[PDB]
């Protein structure tokens, strides 16, 4: 599903995305690979889980809507709501390597 | 005495140097001669000097009753060539020189008044012309109105039927620039040159501009509906109105203040209106209530519809000196010891944004 | 026997107590005597007490056919002082009291038609009057159409032409206090005094509306353009129209629900608007799409148009107890433990003011 | 020769068998008679087979003047019954099939001018009509003007007076289905069936349309006030306008681009307006300047108007683990180790409320 | 005076409530009688003590303005703003039981 | 350049003042010589340093957008952005006194 890595801070590309940043201040944050934060959130499924974990894949940040996120320097990942994923809390205690893993 | 006789037989004659004045009974002579008819029908002739007459003149062939003197006349006859005639009439004529012309008079006690001239250019008639029939003109310029400065006139050319005007001391004169009115002989079209004042309601099925194209500021002199007062400053006055059943609706303004849409509802008593939407002397545009758009896009991409704190996430437990990251606050601890922190967001035309840190 | 021949010489000769009697040739004698051309003429004389004519009767002088009977009269007579006479003409004149007047009249069989009267006031003309040439009437109410319960005439005099109607039952008299029609006859506008309905359009270069002043209230009664039939409720109805190349434009309303401003594009095939801006029953202004200001200061004063966090700071490494001081958040560490913070700000109207804490 | 005195004096005696003609003095013969008054009125006598006359003619009676001819005749008399009869007039009649008519004519040298006849149905006046009188009809088609290719004529039927006009080639004709212009009698109001063009300003106290009702796309056909003259894309073009003391304002548009409300300062000299509240193509309600509602609640319910940190308080001095509640951050400390927090508020529509946590 | 206990959050109940929570993500609180905390606001005196206690009485949040309280998870009290009230802070050293005592 | 001293909340002193603390609860700081700070915003240079310090001159908080400050309780004062004044750091170990100093 959806994966974002190494989402970064950059400028503006467009006029839209300039207008905001002039206006509002709004920080544009972009994946390792191109992709804009702010519009693939709503390519995001509804009753998933997304994960945010840190370069050495510690997941901190758990929620089931990606709008609530603010991945500056992190990566996020879509995973199916079971209950093996369910037991993940935002401490330290759970790494994420192609799904959830226990320490 | 034999000859006595013959003497006195003689002298019993009547004599040649007498000359019948020895005519013992002369009315007697007369009647014996067959001259009775003869002195009876002279003494009751008609005089070539003049005279009296107690019976009618009857002409009983084509014969003429004429005034004649100075090579001119005036006659009268009948002409008829049989019973079936279908060009018969009594004629009255004058002559020679065309100007001969006939009059009609009546006489008051020592008064004349002269009633009716007939000229060879035209029947003058001195009083009223009362027609119990139509009256009919065959010339263009059919019927006019000759009196004092201006005279009226309607010519009727064939194609169109003009109420027109002469100059000024030209009463009997042709017709000026002037066209106050006219229709159109073949569809009916009422047409007037000169510009129109009614009083009271003009109603028309539809009204149609003349309309204008131009520049923004000639506005001011396109041609319109207007009003022909001024409106007065800081009073009200309406230009259009649609009436509803329970309220009407207005255009109009408050002279030198207000121009817009004005409704009053049926029901109101006392002054002012019920609805007001109008520009102001600034060009501004207000309304007593609210201003409803269909689409807010315009305003809903200038302000924050929302602020939230987002998910909280975890630091890693570490050094002596931290500092949270952009947007963010701290939320709460773990001691090894760690910080819980939220990024603060804002949502501004639907979409949230997070929070940016100076 | 010689005095025998005497004797019958005296009885060969006309005896005196027999008057002519003893004539032998009565014809001869008249003849011998001279008096055959008295005989003739008068047996050909016209007599006093009325004859017939085979030949025309001609006066030679100023002479009269008269009619003269019961100290009245009627005659006939040719004025003319020589051929070079100006006014010379053939006169028929009744007297002695003026009102002795003229008629002509036509028979058929037994029937008698009378045709034409002329009185002391009035030419009667009892059937048409069709005239080749041009009616004209030198008199201000110049003509007349008398028929039926009100007569109609046109009267100019001299400065304006009226349409004129009479009170009814008085179609010969004068003119009432209408004023259907009239022109100016100086300059050529045409006003109207008892309104004006036209069926089809009415087209003008302007419209002039004799606008009114004064209260608010007063809008339902200013004069103004209106729709004399009422808007049914919930039913379309517009007033004026503007047409553009592709699309039209209309001040209209939705009874009792709706009025102002509506389009229609000329592509449109179903039922509806193009566009709407127009004021409710309520008073608002509603627009189907967007309402564009070119100033929103009156708008932007009401919101928040942007937060974020300000600079961040730090304490004096401190007590055992510490609050943030007004509208900051904690936002770091350093451990003399130190505390990071933020001010938190709000934008109003483009300036940035920091937050209050309660 | 005692007898020869006897037979001189018988041969001194007119002779039978000489017949008067041994009269020795004719003249002196008829004298003595009696006969001179006799010969003097036969020489003087009007003859029956025509006569000129020195002197006028008068009838003393009743008595006519007449030309009859093949059953047929023209007659002249004088009808009076006594000085105050108060129906006395000189007649003219022609009889006795009802076409023999009166004709008057007038001679130029040789040529022959008529002027007028007078015939059973019509007077025909061949020349103009000048009346010094007014002109009156008592027929309801009372006025007409058949010239060329249309009559026209003037209707009153006692209730309404119309402006009528005739098919082609039909001058003289009844009047056709046209109603260019008609006034009602009894009121005075002008109607017009034909439509009507005005040149210049037409001036009414109100305008009343014949306004429809109907559906919304209906609106394009409506009777309305409208604009003749379409306007051009991007020209301006103002249909209504409504006059202040120091401004004017007009209901206009820029030609498929703007519709509605503009207002120009009479102290304006360069093009352009100095307000405008108007439609555009697509729809949207825009104004150079402000729009100010009366009540902003529809825009109030859309946004954050402000945003603080509500009041401190304190947690239990607990754990190694804390989390601050849903819409709190952490602003102080106290070391049993106590945090402070606060709760971030918004106020949206005058209403503070706290914020969420994710 | 006014006196709301033991206030949580629950579900809008009405239409107006649904929209609030629904487009500005309004947490309606409700006292354990019933009373909907965001309505009773305008109901508080303005220059009264507002007290917020745990469910042992601690006071934890005072204020005279009641706007500013999040009673989520608290009690809110309205007591007389009295020289006897005006010594108890936001610390655990005050509790309430009809009236505000020392320690 | 601008320097600001003592800066304190005090009332709006004018009526446009006084709305946006009715209607925003706008807190008005005034330096200790009569100027309104939020006014005074405008005049300082964009591309210089502003820096904060307390009573004591110990800089606390450094920025080149004076807007982003909220100076209640400290004194504002501009200074070039020059290399000599880029190495204070919102830390106590620099102080001002007609410029940075070390320690």
């Amino acid at each position: 599903m959806m994966h974002l890595k190494n989402i970064k801070s950059e400028n503006p590309k467009t006029k839209e995305q300039y207008q905001l940043t002039k206006n509002f201040d709004v920080i544009w944050l972009w994946s390792e690979d191109g992709k804009n934060w702010y519009e693939e959130v709503n390519n995001f499924q509804d009753d998933t889980i997304k994960i945010v974990y840190d370069e050495n894949n510690i997941i901190v940040a758990i929620t089931k809507d990606a709008s609530t996120l603010n991945p500056e320097g992190f990566s996020v990942v879509e995973i199916p709501d079971i209950t093996a994923n369910r037991r993940a809390d935002d401490s330290g205690k759970w790494m994420f390597k192609d799904g959830a893993v226990v320490k | 005495k034999a000859v006595k006789i013959a003497m006195d037989n003689a002298n019993a004659r009547l004599a040649k140097d007498r000359n019948g004045a020895d005519i013992p009974n002369k009315p007697l002579f007369i009647q014996n001669l067959g001259l009775q008819e003869t002195v009876n029908r002279a003494r009751n002739a008609v005089q070539k000097n003049g005279d009296t007459l107690s019976g009618g003149l009857t002409f009983e062939n084509d014969s003429i009753l004429a005034w004649i003197r100075n090579t001119d006349w005036a006659k009268i006859g009948f002409k008829n060539d049989a019973d079936s005639d279908t060009d018969s009439y009594m004629w009255f004529e004058t002559g020679d020189n065309g100007n001969e012309y006939f009059k009609w008079r009546s006489k008051q006690s020592t008064t004349t008044k002269d009633l009716m001239n007939l000229k060879w250019d035209a029947l003058s008639v001195l009083v009223n012309a009362i027609v119990n029939g139509e009256v009919i003109s065959k010339s263009a310029n059919g019927l006019r109105i000759a009196y004092g400065n201006y005279g009226f006139f309607i010519r009727n050319d064939g194609s169109n039927t003009y109420f027109m005007l002469t100059n000024s001391g030209d009463n009997m004169g042709t017709y000026n620039g002037l066209r106050p009115l006219w229709i159109n002989n073949a569809t009916g079209a009422v047409s007037m040159g000169r510009g129109l004042n009614v009083s009271g309601d003009t109603l028309s099925d539809r009204f149609a501009i003349n309309s204008s194209n131009g520049m923004w500021i000639q506005m001011r002199d396109n041609n319109a509906i207007f009003g022909k007062n001024i409106v007065n400053t800081d009073s009200a006055q309406a230009l259009l109105r649609q009436n509803h059943a329970d309220r009407k609706f207005m255009i109009g303004g408050l002279g030198n203040k207000q121009f817009g849409i004005y409704m009053i509802n049926n029901s109101r008593t006392a002054n002012g209106t019920d609805g007001q939407a109008y520009m102001d002397n600034n060009g501004n545009w207000l309304c007593g209530a609210q201003v409803i758009p269909g689409n807010y896009a315009n305003f809903d991409s200038r302000y924050v519809r929302d602020v939230r704190l987002g998910t909280q996430s975890l630091t890693g437990g570490l050094s002596r000196d931290y500092k949270a990251p952009s947007g963010h606050v701290i939320t709460g601890f773990h001691t090894d010891d760690k910080v819980y922190i939220r990024p603060v967001q804002k949502n501004i035309n639907g979409t949230w944004y997070n929070v940016a840190s100076a």
